[PDB]
């Protein structure tokens, strides 16, 4: 929708040097954040969007929520491309991020890039996705990566989330293959999702 | 292609070790270049007293450099010349890669914001130390020995590979020498 | 041009010159991305300037 | 990078600030404060001149859960180079009882900043003992003599306190 | 034209002048920013010039205890000034130009010796 | 009328005396300022929390010095961590004179004193502290 704030947790791995999109995966990332941001911004002017990264070992902080586009690209600049996001751990500290803004007017979005096959225990992450739903906070999860090598564990949360909200989590399927990571995301929900009330 | 080089050395080594092979090239076509590093070690473990390690090698620096992980390449570097009876061969290797980094570098860290190639340029240099050990000339060496020690220190975190290669050339050199008391030190720095 | 004309008629099939165009399509929007963030820091830096100098003008 | 955290000296100014800033977030029940450390380095004596806290969010699920704000920090330092332009990063207080292992991860990330060695400078809000309310130790990198690798793990620095004429009196 | 196709790379020709000059501005502003540094340094040095205070001079004229030393300040009077564990005893000595504070007085480092603006003159007048 | 309309005894925390200090005494000879930051309860009680300085000036002080850029960016800082309170007044240092407003810091005052009416200035001799006893 608008009056929406939204973290992006960009997965960092090895998985994402590969290629499966022209040049390298982690080089389309770049443009699909930005594809993203100027989405919002130019629907309504009061979206801000932050991003964290999954860089090092514990993910960090790189920008908070602002309207400056050119904020979010020099912080993805400063990477760490070894590192390796952990799933349970970006869920939490993205909670906390969304609790940390300059005004509460803004619904409570996450998306979340997935580019390395899961290998977090299913068990916790059921309870993690039941608390986004207890504090109105939506979750859209891109899978490019599970898909191509891995057992779908990402569904069964999304279905877990969902309960009349004014944002609800929904699930977008963005293919592997060549065929321009940006142009997808942009043709896939990211400015008409709805709630489910 | 690649299948041609490749098949010459499915030919002469163990049927057993023939599908580890196919593997390599399985996951080349797929354009998956971690799963290709892994692959890879593998054939190292249990064949680098091969010349087949070598060969394979050679083909993947030409077809791989920015496309299975860049560390990895390396290390397969280190291993690749112990294997090599040829010590004028180790020279050229070892140059040819420091020179690629140089001019790479300059375009490879803005366009993605970061990859450090000077990691690759240690482990070199302790490749070229570890030659002239090998050659005994052991004047040569050890100078060379002093100059790698101070950049060492200058870098704040040391990645305990760069470091453990560092540690095998010193061994090397105080048991040719025959000084007990200088081995001794430095390798328990090496065991640790 | 040194690519993609008459010269390269001659050279090379117009077909492989069909798939290099949108080969520059990909990289110019590799080195668009690159342009605006060296604008963007520009402009951070074009007011730590002014922050320096106007206390320095205070003494002059 | 190096050690030249021989001696630290603290002015009696930040302990106080210290204090003052724990309460004003309202931190209990087990949770932190982490504020900037201020003040001079490349000496062998580090003087703490100065704190001011930074917004940082600590979890009671974990301990490796933790919300930073790394934009906020660069503002704060940019006023206060305008005060007086002796003030840079040296280190970071944490102000609990006593020492974590998940404050060697936040060590890492204020190395970024520094041009020194990071001072987690443990301020104690709890005043325990008759002694000082502070040990100080640094992140370092060793290898050790058991087989241990590349271990990352605090050294006690011995604990002094120096202040100017000006804030004695 | 050889072709009638050739009309499809007149497009292409122009993206080529596109791409090369898009090279070209990115290590234009890299050479701006590297302007911008240098006058960014060049403004910022001073900052930590405006915040040091001065010093004024005096010299040992007399040792009265240990700690306690009469100088001879060059504002004229004398005064009792403290030390600095930056000076030693040994290195203070009379006769020596001597550094003092303004707002504390303590000696904190030693100065070679005062030289007259005069007889620089005479140092560089053998034309 | 109706009120105890007289000037609050100002009690200055641990905190800020040594500040105000160690912020004047580093300036010395040039003129120092500041705000003060303070909470007001009772009809002559201002409890000062905390102080912050207003950057340096080729001038020293003046009504001009005030920045209304630093002084609310400043603000910004502590209204993150919840440690802003209000502006009780300001402090500013004659260490040329002794303990009075010279001719410029009333009309100074004047400015404050519009803006709130428990604007107090304080007079902080950095270079009378040099004694066992604080000038203040």
């Amino acid at each position: 929708m608008v009056l929406e704030a939204t973290v992006l947790v960009i997965d960092n791995s090895e998985y994402s040097r590969n290629g499966d999109f022209p040049r390298t995966r982690f080089e389309a990332q770049i443009d699909s954040v930005e594809f993203i941001f100027q989405a919002k911004r130019n629907s309504n002017p009061e979206n801000t969007v932050g991003l964290i990264s999954g860089a090092g070992a514990n993910p960090r902080v790189l920008s908070t929520f602002t309207a400056e586009f050119g904020k979010i690209l020099a912080g993805l600049h400063d990477t760490q491309i070894e590192g390796k996001l952990h799933m349970a751990t970006a869920l939490q500290i993205a909670q906390l991020t969304l609790k940390h803004r300059q005004n509460k007017v803004q619904h409570q979005r996450i998306v979340a890039f997935v580019c390395s096959p899961i290998s977090d225990s299913r068990d916790e992450l059921i309870r993690l996705a039941k608390t986004l739903k207890k504090n109105n906070v939506a979750v859209d999860i891109i899978n490019f990566g599970e898909i191509e090598q891995n057992t779908e564990l990402l569904d069964e949360f999304i279905a877990a989330v969902n309960n009349p909200q004014e944002e609800t989590s929904h699930l977008l399927t963005v293919t592997p293959g060549p065929r321009l990571l940006y142009e997808n995301i942009a043709s896939s929900p990211i400015i008409l999702e709805e709630g489910s009330s | 292609e690649i299948d041609t080089i490749l098949s010459t050395l499915r030919m002469e080594a163990d049927p057993s070790l023939h599908p580890l092979f196919e593997q390599f090239e399985k996951f080349y076509e797929e354009k998956l270049w971690f799963q290709l590093s892994e692959s890879l070690t593998k054939f190292f473990d249990d064949a680098k007293s091969t010349p087949l390690r070598l060969r394979l090698y050679d083909n993947f620096v030409s077809k791989f450099y920015d496309k299975i992980n860049q560390l990895s390449v390396v290390k397969y570097l280190l291993a690749s010349l112990k294997d090599s009876k040829d010590f004028d061969e180790s020279l050229k290797y070892l140059d040819d890669l420091k020179a690629q980094f140089q001019e790479l570098d300059s375009k490879k860290q803005r366009n993605n914001g970061s990859k450090d190639h000077g990691d690759g340029i240690l482990l070199i240099d302790s490749e070229i130390a570890r030659t002239y050990l090998l050659k005994n000339d052991l004047v040569k060496a050890r100078d060379l020995l002093d100059d790698l020690e101070k950049t060492l220190d200058k870098k704040d975190s040391i990645p305990l590979r760069i470091t453990n290669s560092f540690y095998s050339t010193n061994s090397q050199y105080f048991k040719f020498k025959n000084d007990f008391n200088s081995f001794y030190y430095t390798s328990l720095l090496y065991l640790s | 041009g040194d690519d993609e004309l008459d010269q390269e008629i001659l050279n090379l099939s117009t077909q492989e010159l069909q798939t290099r165009a949108k080969l520059l399509d990909n990289e110019i929007r590799i080195f668009r991305s690159e342009l605006q963030r060296l604008s963007h820091e520009n402009n951070v830096m074009l007011e730590k300037i002014k922050d320096n100098k106007e206390k320095i003008k205070n003494n002059r | 990078m190096s050690l030249q955290h021989e001696k630290v000296t603290i002015a009696p100014l930040v302990l106080l600030s210290a204090l003052d800033h724990y309460e004003r977030t309202q931190t209990k029940e087990n949770k932190r404060c982490v504020g900037v450390i201020l003040g001079d380095a490349n000496s062998s004596t580090i003087r703490v001149t100065n704190s001011f806290a930074l917004p940082f969010e600590e979890d009671e699920k974990n301990s490796d859960v933790w919300f930073l704000d790394h934009n906020y920090i660069e503002n704060m330092n940019e006023m206060c180079k305008k005060i007086n332009a002796k003030e840079k990063l040296i280190g970071w207080y944490h102000s609990g009882p006593k020492l974590r292992a998940s404050d060697l991860k936040i060590n890492e990330l204020f190395k970024k900043y520094t041009q020194n060695n990071p001072l987690l400078l443990i301020v104690d809000v709890k005043q325990q003992g008759v002694g000082l309310p502070t040990d100080a130790y640094v992140a370092i990198e060793q290898v050790k003599d058991d087989g241990t690798s590349t271990e990352k793990t605090f050294l006690h620095l011995p604990c002094t306190i120096e202040a100017e004429e000006a804030e004695e009196i | 034209e050889q072709e009638a196709h050739n009309k499809a790379l007149n497009q292409f020709k122009r993206k080529l002048l596109e791409h090369r000059r898009y090279d070209d501005q990115l290590k234009q502003r890299r050479q701006n920013i590297r302007d911008l540094e240098k006058l960014y340094d060049k403004t910022e040095n001073d900052i930590k010039a405006l915040q040091s205070i001065g010093q004024l001079i005096g010299e040992v004229m007399k040792e009265l205890s240990e700690e306690k030393y009469i100088v001879k300040a060059s504002s004229g009077p004398r005064y009792i000034v403290g030390v600095r564990n930056s000076v030693d005893r040994s290195k203070l000595k009379k006769g020596v130009r001597v550094t003092l504070d303004i707002t504390t007085l303590t000696i904190m480092r030693i100065l070679p010796r005062e030289t007259d603006p005069l007889v620089y003159n005479m140092t560089s007048f053998e034309q | 009328t109706g009120r105890d309309d007289t000037k609050e005894t100002v009690y200055i925390s641990s905190i800020a005396l040594l500040k105000m200090l160690k912020h004047g005494r580093a300036g010395v000879p040039m003129e120092v300022m500041g705000l003060m930051l303070g909470e007001f309860v009772d009809d002559y009680t201002v409890n000062v929390v905390d102080v912050f300085a207003m950057p340096q000036s080729g001038t020293g002080v003046s009504v001009e010095a005030v920045d209304d850029v630093f002084q609310a960016k400043m603000m910004d800082m502590l209204k993150q961590t919840g440690r802003d309170q209000m502006v009780v007044g300001w402090y500013h240092s004659h260490p040329g004179f002794g303990c009075w407003l010279s001719s410029v810091d009333v009309n100074t005052q004047k400015s404050f004193e519009q803006l709130n009416s428990r604007a107090v200035a304080v007079v902080v001799d950095p270079i009378q502290s040099v004694k066992g006893k604080v000038v203040i």
